[PDB]
């Protein structure tokens, strides 16, 4: 039982920390949406150009 | 009509490695996936066993 | 112990899950990363015809 | 004339699409293989359990 608790919160520590680093690559995952949303628009626009 | 043809049968080839690359980045990152999501479940059979 | 071990494959369906979302952003960071390689190295080329 | 630019313009999108798909392509297969290796291996402790 006490072994269980340990690994439930390691578990929970698990679950907990990858849903927090989540949030983090949601910048990266955002950014490039930015980025590549510019970078399209650049692109598309240097065509007409 | 050549010229056309060219850039029908080309457009097809920069359409086609842009979206298979975003599914090719998808696929490699879903071995990602299943691997930590396997992983994480390994865990628990690890500190089990 | 027969109770948390039960309870322990449902905390780890939720770290499997929190993986998940967090793996699912990698998948598009992936994929954006591709798609904006593409358009960065593209603008380069841009720049220089 | 307008033909030309954006059938130039392919071309390069064309070339750097098969290379930036062969760099995440190649990825792909050690994260499969590692993927399906770490599957296997959740198993085996499940066996040895």
């Amino acid at each position: 039982v006490t072994k269980l608790q340990v690994e439930l919160d390691n578990v929970t520590g698990l679950l907990s920390q990858s849903d927090s680093k989540s949030s983090k690559l949601t910048k990266d995952f955002s950014a490039l949406e930015s980025q590549l949303q510019d970078t399209q628009e650049l692109l598309q626009e240097e065509n007409r150009q | 009509i050549i010229l056309e043809d060219q850039n029908c049968k080309l457009a097809k080839e920069k359409k086609l490695l842009e979206d298979r690359i975003a599914e090719f980045t998808t696929n490699l990152t879903e071995e990602e996936e299943k691997s930590k999501s396997l992983a994480k479940l390994k865990n628990k059979h690890e500190a089990m066993i």
